[PDB]
């Protein structure tokens, strides 16, 4: 198929779905017409769109976990915990990773030895291998809704299945999905693949069953400057929107600057807002998701829940619609669900004590939202020119050009010129701007702010600083000083 | 130190690469030629390239959790290759969730593996262990 | 001795002296000559008010436990432990309850029990029973500062040994070390002792010495209005003042609405710095100290941690010079040495992750520092008044009208007249105001706010909200929302 | 249910205030008659009050920590001073620090408690079981 950004036809749609479904035989289980049926039938309490709409509006932030193991029945007893035990508002499925490559193959013999070692060898759940019969089980044996969280380039068949499996939220995207995840495949070829999973929850819509979408914000989770990671969550939100979604969280991982970190999501949030208006998406449900830490953790697990309720603090006062919980066994391994339960509990705590709080305006506040809304409409308005219009193509140019540029992103088709690091108290910055296109009033602003960092450490900002910031909170702080 | 080569990567469906880039990093700071394959590398990759260029060691990372199933068998094709005796080290977060170290230890080096490293290993011990083992130190 | 806000004389406060020395027989151990020449031996690093300096010039945050037991082996073994395995940044030494009510013969019974059960049954360090002997073998086997936390309204032994034991800081004040702790005590006589314990710190800064003084903010940690609280530090810190103290930490309890506990800090510190200035003490260094949480804990150990990181992002985000942390043992008993360790840990990777951040300014902020300071104005006017311009005779008298009035103190001296409740946000306000004397704008503004929180409840506001409001936070929240 | 009498009251050295008064006020609200000690009693004043009062049970609170040393004795006391058989209640945080629980248990039913309460007992525990014990539930 030849990429554009427009609707794709019912016709097209319906005949890559018969290619989609023959990749695996539990594509056999997929029926359409049933799978409306099963979905309207299932609660409101237990649908992810309408729970969302629901924490908008009684201004609360929801807790979520990370979660999965390789078979249905512990899977089932852990997601359960988490629900129980935990209190999480949401739950996950955390996919594995041969099937986020479409290994299913790697999968089964995955399942088959965690079954004779009685744990799991896989790092997620294989919904591919276990069909829409396996997904139902997992829904039905909890009392919140369900949503597939993993890191797919190609995710067509994994998206049928569990949304036939009555999970009524799919994380991902074109860029999100790809560039942090994968090595060999094109923006192209990503791009057209979530056309497609965008394009399912179009037609779901479209038959009254309400699908949350939610592009993956953190990427790398190393350092991304908000406007960068800002610009792709804006681009995926559109590109959905264009597909027929109707129900949207973007996304954002922390940094650790408070101020910077509110800036951020708000922007995020309003500009997502405006410019889907300005395309003419005017019925698009806008949420937001602030992600806990995803660079390295300090080993100490008392450490670890200062990073933990601090960035849920960060995270109330963002007035962020959802909060995705890590665990005290971050630097070591996938949590047991006792360690899981730890952060979603420590996680709750802090948002029950913060009930209704919010950051108000300030200067401050006020000039890091211009900086971050300028910086990424720079960005926004160079992917418009070289797409002539299409968002889509201007998508892959910008990539091949160095406009979109993502810190430490294995694919090949990452420019990988940008270099991040952080300013003196903290909030992260443009070292290296390679071809990102910003005016030099804007590279001016990131100059000076780096060099009070220069002038507080008596060394001038550099690669090793980067190194030192990719090191210190595991190291017990925040700024990578020297020694 | 005497200057030695290395192949360096992440292997199976593992996609992170920052501890990569660190690794690269260090070991060519402490004067090591690393053969950086990269990511989501098969094992076949870091056979090709130890042979390519007659590495003296083979590391391999492996964070995402599903180590245990990557790593199997790579002594084995590494000497039906004709790498007979090459130094073979592996670490990251090789195994799932929290285990009893002792036991993830003697798990890899059942499977062939040289040295067997822990989370959150620094690159200087690994560095400070290679020079042992090469005789270089 | 009459009382009078004026400083003692020499001949007066020697007197004075010969006297406390003789309620115990470690007495004998104190030579002021001596003592003097110790204390100038001390390393700067181990002096407290020295440091409390060096974290203002730097803008840090310092973190401190509670923590003490009855033999002076397994305390310093203690202390050893918080220090290195903690972090701590300045050590306590929590002396025990009978030491606090003078009961040393309780105090000797205690220690031959926690010897013969190899477990200490007193809640403390019985300093004045171990004598300057012991005391100085804690100051030497560690490397930080040291300071006597406490409660006692007639502390003038314990100061004369714990100061020549090398001990560089002393916690307390004429009310604040009465009527949360005592009642049966007058409010004269607490005032004449604390007195005494500023007047010896006098002594010692006139011979070149620097110990710090620490008002206690919380009071009785349970619903306390910020100006109610500010009210009384800043009174202890003029009385202080008097008798020649120049290093002073003015305290506060965390209230748990950020706004509303920063506000309270800043106006503590401003008001406190101004009023000194104005009665012209213009050579007295003043610091912060923010108490974590000091109201019922939740038992679940994760929940806590929640508690113990929100607590400290706002101390961080205040610019307070010194947190006293709470640990994951708080609901159940006095932390082992590994929970108090865990919960330093926590509190100074919170701290490490905010380095240099603070909450700026805003109209909200701007709005509450002005009710705060003004709601303060109003008592210690009428305190003034009272006194006919002295201080302490104001305190005594305002204590026997109302005017000041500390909720749930057992003091029987204390009105018990003023009921405290929380706002629809979190904010503790004022809910029936006995005899404090403010004017009616200032109680518009508290009835205003409540009445949000019975609109947004459904239910008048009431006692029954204050009961809930003292359980919600070990129930897992920070508002006592019905049901 | 009927109109007995309890004293209530905190022991030793202690003076921890807020849980009498939520304790007074339930048991005033379940019907019962709460002669009330207040803080800092000595266990004199619990036996004083309760001769005074007819009292059928005596409450003691302790949280501080040193209830073990505190509490020791007073049944004895009791006895001897004509009040065999009273009701003997007792709760709050009673032993320095996080112990097992059965064993602290067992510790103050062998000193002459005829209930022992954990750390963060409901006050509605303790009215149902003296509702019992007293035949007016
Ligand atoms: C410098 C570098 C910084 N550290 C990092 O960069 C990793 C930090 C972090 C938070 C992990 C937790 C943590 N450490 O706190 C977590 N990821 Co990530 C959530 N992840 C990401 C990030 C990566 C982006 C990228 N492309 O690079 C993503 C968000 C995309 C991400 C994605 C995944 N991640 C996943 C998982 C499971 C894990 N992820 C981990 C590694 C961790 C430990 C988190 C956890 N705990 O659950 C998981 C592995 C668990 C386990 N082994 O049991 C998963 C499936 C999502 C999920 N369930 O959480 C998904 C899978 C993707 C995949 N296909 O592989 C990150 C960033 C992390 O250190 P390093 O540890 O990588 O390497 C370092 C290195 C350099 O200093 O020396 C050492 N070393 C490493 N290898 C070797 C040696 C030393 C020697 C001597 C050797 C021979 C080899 C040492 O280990
Ligand atoms: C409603 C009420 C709220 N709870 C409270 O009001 C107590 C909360 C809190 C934080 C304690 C920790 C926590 N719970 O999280 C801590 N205090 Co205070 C730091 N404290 C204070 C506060 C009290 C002000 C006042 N005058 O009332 C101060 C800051 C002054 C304070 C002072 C002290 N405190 C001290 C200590 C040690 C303790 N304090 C505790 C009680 C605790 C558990 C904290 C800790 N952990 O270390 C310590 C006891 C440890 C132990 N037993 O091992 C100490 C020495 C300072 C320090 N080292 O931390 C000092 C001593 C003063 C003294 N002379 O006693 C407080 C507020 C606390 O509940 P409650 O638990 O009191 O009672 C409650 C009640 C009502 O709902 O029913 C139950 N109950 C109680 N008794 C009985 C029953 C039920 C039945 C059926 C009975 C027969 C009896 C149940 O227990």
């Amino acid at each position: 198929m030849e990429l554009k950004n427009k609707k794709w036809t019912d016709e097209e749609f319906h005949k890559q779905r018969e290619e989609v479904l023959q990749q695996w035989p539990t594509g056999k289980e997929v029926d359409l017409q049933e799978a409306v049926d099963y979905l309207k039938k299932i609660p409101a309490e237990k649908n992810f769109a309408e729970k969302l709409v629901l924490a908008k509006k009684k201004g609360i932030t929801m807790a979520q976990p990370r979660a999965g193991v390789a078979l249905l029945d512990e899977h089932i007893e852990l997601l359960r915990y988490l629900q129980d035990e935990g209190g999480a508002d949401f739950l996950p499925s955390t996919i594995d990773a041969y099937t986020r490559q479409n290994r299913y193959d790697e999968c089964e013999n995955g399942i088959k030895e965690s079954e004779k070692a009685g744990r799991s060898l896989l790092n997620g759940f294989p919904g591919v291998n276990f069909g829409v019969k396996g997904c139902r089980k997992v829904l039905e044996a909890v009392n919140l809704p369900l949503q597939a969280r993993h890191g797919t380039p190609d995710s067509r068949l994994l998206a049928e299945i569990i949304h036939a499996g009555g999970w009524t939220s799919n994380e991902g995207g074109g860029i999100s999905y790809n560039v942090p995840y994968a090595k060999n495949v094109t923006i192209e070829k990503s791009l057209l693949d979530w056309q497609y999973c965008d394009r399912l929850v179009g037609f779901y819509e479209e038959q009254g069953v309400h699908i949350n979408r939610e592009p993956f914000g953190p990427l790398t989770g190393t350092l991304v400057p908000p406007s960068m990671s800002n610009a792709v969550g804006i681009t995926e939100a559109l590109l959905a929107a264009e597909q027929g979604v109707k129900n949207i969280t973007v996304g954002y991982g922390e940094c650790g600057n408070m101020i910077q970190d509110i800036a951020a999501l708000r922007c995020l949030e309003e500009q997502t807002n405006e410019y889907l208006k300005a395309y003419g998406y005017n019925d698009v449900f806008v949420t937001t998701v602030f992600h806990q830490w995803m660079g390295g953790f300090p080993q100490d697990e008392s450490k670890a829940f200062g990073v933990i309720v601090t960035a849920t603090t960060i995270a109330a006062l963002a007035g962020a619609t959802k909060v995705i919980v890590k665990t005290p066994h971050e630097a070591i391994g996938i949590p047991t669900k006792e360690a899981n339960a730890a952060g979603i509990k420590a996680t709750k705590m802090a948002l029950n004590m913060l009930e209704g709080q919010r950051m108000p305006m300030s200067k401050e506040l006020e000039t890091e939202m211009a900086v971050i809304k300028a910086e990424t409409k720079c960005i926004l308005d160079k992917m418009f020119e070289l797409g002539k219009g299409d968002l889509a193509i201007g998508t892959v140019k910008a990539f091949e050009t160095g406009v979109m540029d993502i810190p430490f992103g294995p694919s090949k088709y990452n420019a990988g010129k940008m270099m991040p690091v952080r300013d003196n108290l903290g909030c992260v910055r443009y070292l290296e701007f390679g071809n990102v296109p910003f005016t030099e009033e804007i590279k001016n602003y990131n100059r000076e702010r780096l060099q009070e960092r220069a002038k507080f450490e008596g060394r001038d900002v550099s690669f090793q600083m980067v190194i030192d910031d990719i090191f210190a909170v595991g190291k017990g702080r925040l700024i990578g000083r020297p020694e | 130190m005497e200057k030695k080569t290395i192949v360096l990567g992440v292997i199976g469906s593992d996609c992170h690469a920052v501890g990569n880039k660190i690794l690269d990093h260090a070991f060519t700071n402490a004067g090591f030629n690393v053969v950086n394959i990269g990511v989501l590398s098969p094992q076949e990759l870091f056979i090709k390239a130890a042979i390519e260029t007659k590495a003296d060691a083979i590391l391999v990372s492996s964070l995402y959790g599903q180590g245990e199933i990557d790593c199997k068998g790579l002594r084995q094709k590494c000497d039906e290759a004709g790498l007979e005796g090459i130094l073979l080290y592996v670490g990251g977060n090789i195994v799932v969730g929290k285990q009893h170290w002792p036991d993830v230890e003697k798990r890899f080096k059942d499977m062939g593996y040289d040295r067997v490293y822990a989370p959150g290993t620094p690159p200087e011990v690994g560095i400070a262990d290679l020079k042992k083992d090469l005789n270089i130190e």
